[PDB]
């Protein structure tokens, strides 16, 4: 908050306007990204309470609303294994359009489509078809008979079940699994640190506060 | 935004323009307990002071002298301070702090001074050229005058060489000034140099004594330790104000703390090196540092074809100073308007001025962000944004929905694939036709070669790009007539 | 003083080219994700969702 | 670095009173000590009135003692002298003196002083 | 941060009766076992004699004085109730300070940087008759001295025996732990293995 | 004067780097077009055309 | 290898620092990168005789 230095900047033109649009242009990037990836769907489709799907299990992977988050607890332990921002200098972190909740409900509304409706929803309308038909649909595109999954839906249910169950099992017994979200993170925490860390550099000058310069030197000769 | 924007017109969105500062007001400053207490007093209220053969070169050091009472004694003469001015005296100190004093009669009081000399210059006391430091004569009518003449500060007005500036001057032999020796006995050419000051009381007030203490300050490679003392205010708490502590300073907010420092310590910081917290030293209390907040200016419009209104938003900041965030008594009371008034509201964001907030929720149409969206409705509106239309529609293990009616549509598709292909010529851009600049130019080396080879990339990728896009057939087709 | 104002104008422009060329990756990136939908749109069936 | 422009002169009989005025201009927050000369004619420069710009006290000439004051105005950075009892001894050139270095009594000629420019009192 | 310290596994000396003259080389790590108190203080200086200033630390029954004088010291300084016969000469002193001071270990480091004499002190319990025990320790500074003369030895001073252990310190670098109420808790040396480069 | 020799070669070095991780940005864009094109046209039979 | 350039040149701070992690980070992406090109599959395979 320098006033000399502002009427100094005057003269090295218009930097100012083409930093601050290069940094908003990063914020419109990431709302434009999260809203590409995840508002794809034109309602928001529901899971029926009564969850008859012929034996199969999504009980981990579909939302809790016994949580107040409103959320799946396999994502939140998604969420519990990521763990890291400060404001001053000019810096500041403006928050997101989309919060959690509505990413979580689009994630409900999403799973809630390709169990209860199939793949009729991301082309048109939501078209009713039960799980089991389903699977038996999905098998006909790999080559494989309907006979086969229904004399034999039992042990698909429970196959799929005890596999569901140790994805829980493989991520929290894996420390280094959530890299590729971490990286970013701690990429962009050391870019701020090290932005933070050049304000004490004397870049040539006598000492790195602006007011040792002022107080102990001429103001022309200050300038250089 | 029409002034930011270059333009009359500007369609609707969310845009910024400035930011907004909050000033510090009180500018607090806080000193510990200066409280040491120099033997002063008794070498500014004493009956016999030292002697002019015997003026002790003192150090008084590990406290702190107090000059401020000497401007206000009301008894002073001849206060004379050489190099710095008395009235900087207490808040700036220098290093080498020795002291003298003695009684020096107040005829010749004048001829102390740097590039000088006299009689007491000469064979009493001498001070150098360029002088940093004071000395200090007052009237001292009333103690040193006994009856028939004071005659306790014998003195020397006899010596074979001229003074060295601050010399001990310390001697009972006699001065030298014939040929013929003296034999113990006093003779003609004895010239003993110890006679008396008659400091009687019907002298005059030039000719009764002036009382001289001389407080030299030179500079050696030794550290300081007799200053003046300096003068503090009080602190003022949850408040944005410049305060300057004890060698630190800043400007920020106090409030209270909650960690528990150790006995040693006096402030505190954090990760990446900034300070967090203090402890004042004249109440041993810690105290946050909390910074003055700050945050950038969003304006909210539905179109200038559309309505006049407008919607401004101060993010992150609580949505209470901000009127007083703003100079909202210097501006127009157009903008006071928006500083304060009834439809004010607190986002996730920030403080919202100008919308009101509805319970329903609409299709998002102006992102702010953290959920909420705003419209125009004919007022501006503030409202949590709807995802959409909600479908439960009936599951069922033995019924399927099956279309008879079709519906043929197209949906537009739109990529850019191609730029107008730009370069620039290096040299009488940076210079301009000068020899002198383009002899320093190629004198900075090759970077020409990799700005004009680079930006020639940038155009034969393109053409490499309309090349891949367009062109992937054999031959020229065409439709019958 | 025109080493200031040379050094200046140097840093102004590679700046600017900067902004050029990273433009110019996403736009290189984008013609040929038009490239892959003129060729999976336009030459045959698309059997791929949206 | 300290400029003075007086005034405050002129001419009166015997039991009027004159009002001097020494006005600053410059480094006024250095001056610290305002005394005020005067040179009869065949007599030396002497003085008469002392002020502390930091303190406010007077040093006082023994022989205008009792008749003569002056007083501090820093609205205007300029300082009075009043001169009531007055008598044709005091037939003089007066001058106003500015000092950054303190204060001293008796005022002395060869200290630094910033001088100002004459106004001649005259009384009979 | 880049400062000066002690190196990990170097060596020290360990004496016993027995009080050298030993050089000081830019700061010393002192450390003193004791179960008696034996150990008084130090006599500090460059030549000391009566020359150059030579400064002293007597601890006593109930105070601490810290002095530096011009002084004479013996050829054998060495303090049934009493006795004192480190020095004989009062002349040109400058400073005077007074202060408050196998069961107890005293760690001690003296330095010197731009005129000021910083001390270093912490007593822990140790209890073992070889050397020194293991673990870890963070050590305080107490009182900075405004002094700001020359010295290239010392010597210390003992009145039963007691085992002292000096050690001398090196420019190094190393990294530091801080816990939640701001206290070292443990630290590496950056120049003692490639696992803590 | 060494400042400046520090300020020519130290910007010549910025845009060295910035001219390297901007090509190693589009050798990785076409690394992921190759992964996707191999680990398709390889280990199975596509129906994409071109 | 001269002393005041480098007390210049740590007076201009640590540019070095982002400069050598992003010519680190070529290599480290371009190990990446070959590892996500060549190496798919999980055994080896060999011709018949
Ligand atoms: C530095 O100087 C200040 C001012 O002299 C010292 O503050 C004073 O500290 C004492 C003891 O903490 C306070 O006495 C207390 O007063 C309250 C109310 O009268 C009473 O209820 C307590 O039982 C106690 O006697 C005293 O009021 C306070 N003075 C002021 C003006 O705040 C301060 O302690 C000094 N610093 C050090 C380290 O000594
Ligand atoms: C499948 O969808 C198409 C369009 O969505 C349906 O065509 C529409 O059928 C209605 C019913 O006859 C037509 O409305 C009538 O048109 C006549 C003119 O022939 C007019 O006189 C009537 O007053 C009435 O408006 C409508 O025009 C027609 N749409 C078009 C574009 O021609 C079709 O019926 C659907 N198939 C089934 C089996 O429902
Ligand atoms: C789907 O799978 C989950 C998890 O295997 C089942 O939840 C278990 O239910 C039993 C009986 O109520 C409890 O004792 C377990 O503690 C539950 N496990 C967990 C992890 O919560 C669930 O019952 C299955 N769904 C159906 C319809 O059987
Ligand atoms: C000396 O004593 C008088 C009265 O006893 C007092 O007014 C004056 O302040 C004292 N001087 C100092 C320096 O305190
Ligand atoms: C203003 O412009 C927008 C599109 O730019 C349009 O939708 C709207 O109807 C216009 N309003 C008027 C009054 O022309
Ligand atoms: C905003 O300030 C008021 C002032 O009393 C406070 O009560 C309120 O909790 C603050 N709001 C937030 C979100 O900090
Ligand atoms: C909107 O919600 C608030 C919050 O409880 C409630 O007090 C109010 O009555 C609601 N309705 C309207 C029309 O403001
Ligand atoms: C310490 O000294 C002994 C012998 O005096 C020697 O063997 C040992 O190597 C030394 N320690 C180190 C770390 O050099
Ligand atoms: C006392 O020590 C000072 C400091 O070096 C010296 O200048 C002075 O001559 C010494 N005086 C005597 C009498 O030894
Ligand atoms: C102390 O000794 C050092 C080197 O031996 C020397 O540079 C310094 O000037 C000496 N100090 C004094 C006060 O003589
Ligand atoms: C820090 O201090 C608190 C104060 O009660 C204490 O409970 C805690 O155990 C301390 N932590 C450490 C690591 O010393």
């Amino acid at each position: 908050d320098s006033t000399e230095c502002s009427n100094l900047l005057l003269q090295y033109g218009s930097f100012c306007t083409q930093l601050n649009r290069a940094l908003t242009g990063i914020a419109v990037e990431q709302d434009k990204n999260t809203q590409e990836v995840f508002a794809q769907v034109k309602q928001i489709y529901k899971t029926p309470p009564i969850k008859d799907f012929g034996g199969f299990n999504f009980s981990q992977i579909l939302p809790d609303p016994s949580k107040p988050s409103k959320r799946s607890p396999i994502e939140d332990l998604l969420f519990n294994k990521v763990t890291l921002a400060q404001k001053f200098n000019g810096l500041t972190v403006l928050p997101p359009l989309l919060t959690d909740e509505m990413i979580a409900q689009y994630t409900s509304a999403l799973l809630a489509g390709t169990i209860t409706s199939g793949w009729t929803f991301g082309a048109g309308p939501a078209l009713q078809i039960p799980f089991p038909m389903q699977m038996a649909y999905r098998f006909n595109g790999i080559g494989v008979t309907q006979n086969v999954l229904y004399e034999n839906q039992k042990l698909i249910a429970n196959q799929f079940n005890s596999a569901i169950g140790k994805i829980q099992d493989s991520l929290s017994s894996t420390p280094s699994a959530l890299g590729k979200l971490q990286d970013v993170v701690n990429q962009n925490a050391q870019a701020l640190n090290t932005l933070v860390k050049q304000l004490s550099s004397n870049f040539g000058a006598i000492s790195s506060v602006l007011n040792d310069i002022l107080s102990r030197l001429d103001p022309p000769e200050a300038e250089v | 935004t029409k002034c930011t924007l270059k333009s009359f017109t500007v369609e609707k969105g969310i845009y910024q323009t400035s930011n907004f500062r909050v000033q510090p007001t009180e500018s607090i400053v806080r000193f510990p307990n200066i409280t040491n207490l120099c033997p002063f007093g008794e070498v500014f209220n004493a009956t016999r002071f030292a002697s002019v053969y015997a003026w002790n070169r003192k150090r008084i050091s590990n406290c702190v002298a107090d000059y401020s009472v000497l401007y206000n004694s009301a008894s002073f003469s001849t206060f004379k301070c050489y190099g710095v001015s008395p009235t900087k005296l207490n808040d700036l100190c220098f290093t080498n702090v020795y002291a003298d004093s003695f009684v020096i009669r107040g005829d010749e009081v004048r001829q102390i001074a740097p590039g000088q000399t006299g009689k007491i210059a000469d064979y009493n006391y001498k001070l150098p050229d360029d002088f940093t430091g004071c000395v200090i004569a007052w009237n001292s009518n009333n103690l040193d005058s006994k009856v028939g003449g004071n005659y306790n500060y014998l003195y020397r007005l006899f010596r074979k060489s001229n003074l060295k500036p601050f010399e001990r001057d310390i001697s009972t032999e006699i001065y030298q000034a014939g040929s013929t020796p003296c034999n113990g006995v006093e003779g003609f050419n004895c010239y003993f140099p110890l006679q008396s000051y008659g400091f009687q009381p019907t002298n005059g007030v030039g000719y009764q004594p002036y009382r001289v203490v001389v407080l030299s300050f030179e500079l050696l490679h030794a550290p300081a330790t007799v200053c003046g003392p300096k003068k503090s205010t009080n602190l003022v708490k949850n408040k944005c104000v410049n305060f300057n502590f004890n060698g630190l300073t800043g400007t920020g907010v106090l409030t209270e703390s909650n960690k528990k420092f150790l006995p040693f310590q006096q402030f505190g910081r954090d990760i990446a090196d900034t300070t967090d917290a203090v402890r004042d030293p004249q109440t041993l209390e810690i105290l946050d540092i909390t910074p003055c907040s700050f945050g950038g200016v969003s304006v909210i419009t539905p179109g200038t074809n559309t309505s006049n209104q407008v919607a401004v938003l101060y993010q992150d900041v609580n949505c209470t100073e901000v009127p007083v965030a703003i100079h909202a008594d210097q501006l127009t009371p157009t903008w006071r308007v928006y500083s304060t008034g009834s439809n004010v509201f607190q986002t996730r964001a920030g403080c919202l001025i100008g919308a009101e907030h509805v319970n329903n929720s609409y299709e998002c149409d102006i992102p702010i962000g953290a959920g909420i969206c705003a419209s125009y409705q004919t007022s501006i509106i503030a409202y949590t944004m709807s995802l959409g239309a909600e479908n439960s529609v009936a599951y069922s293990n033995n019924s399927i929905a099956i279309p008879t009616n079709f519906t043929i549509s197209v949906t537009t598709e739109i990529l850019p694939v191609s730029m107008t292909k730009t370069s620039v010529d290096c040299t009488m851009y940076i210079c301009g036709d000068s020899t002198e600049c383009s002899n320093l130019l190629l004198q900075y080396g090759s970077f020409c070669t990799q700005l004009n080879r680079a930006l020639t990339g940038i155009a034969v990728e393109q053409d490499k790009n309309t090349q891949e896009v367009f062109a992937q057939v054999k031959q020229i087709y065409k439709t019958p007539p | 003083q025109i080493d200031r104002l040379i050094t200046g104008r140097l840093q102004s422009l590679q700046t600017y080219v900067t902004q050029q060329l990273i433009r110019a990756a996403e736009i290189r990136a984008s013609a040929n994700l038009a490239a892959t939908k003129m060729s999976e749109c336009v030459l045959g069936q698309s059997k791929r969702v949206d | 670095q300290v400029q003075l422009v007086e005034s405050g002169g002129g001419s009166v009989q015997a039991g009027g009173s004159l009002r001097l005025s020494c006005a600053a201009s410059g480094s006024i927050s250095s001056i610290t000590y305002l005394g005020w000369f005067r040179q009869a004619p065949g007599k030396e420069r002497e003085g008469v009135a002392a002020l502390i710009t930091v303190n406010g006290h007077t040093y006082y000439a023994d022989s205008v003692k009792g008749r003569f004051t002056v007083s501090l105005d820093n609205a205007k950075n300029t300082v009075y002298l009043q001169m009531n009892s007055l008598k044709p001894e005091d037939t003089a050139l007066y001058y106003c003196a500015a000092a950054a270095w303190g204060y001293a009594w008796p005022l002395h000629q060869d200290d630094y002083w910033y001088w100002g420019q004459g106004t001649q009192v005259t009384v009979s | 941060t880049q400062d000066l310290f002690l190196p990990f596994f170097s060596n020290v000396t360990w004496f016993h009766f027995d009080n050298p003259v030993l050089p000081f080389n830019d700061g010393v790590y002192f450390a003193s076992t004791e179960k008696s108190n034996i150990i008084r203080g130090w006599i500090f200086g460059t030549t000391l004699d009566s020359k150059t200033q030579s400064l002293l630390i007597v601890n006593n029954a109930t105070n601490v004085v810290i002095k530096v004088c011009e002084f004479q010291f013996c050829n054998d300084p060495f303090l049934m109730e009493s006795e004192f016969r480190v020095y004989s000469s009062a002349n040109n002193c400058t400073f005077e300070y007074v202060s408050q001071p196998f069961k107890n270990l005293r760690e001690f480091v003296f330095k010197n940087i731009d005129g000021y004499f910083k001390i270093y002190s912490k007593h822990t319990p140790i209890n073992l008759v070889r050397d020194l025990p293991q673990g870890f320790s963070a050590l305080e500074p107490l009182v900075d001295l405004p002094i700001g003369i020359n010295i290239t030895r010392f010597q210390t001073l003992l009145a039963g025996a007691a085992a002292y252990y000096v050690g001398y310190l090196q420019p190094r670098t190393f990294l530091l732990k801080y816990n939640e109420n701001g206290t070292i808790t443990d630290a590496v040396d950056c120049a003692l293995d490639p696992l803590s480069e």
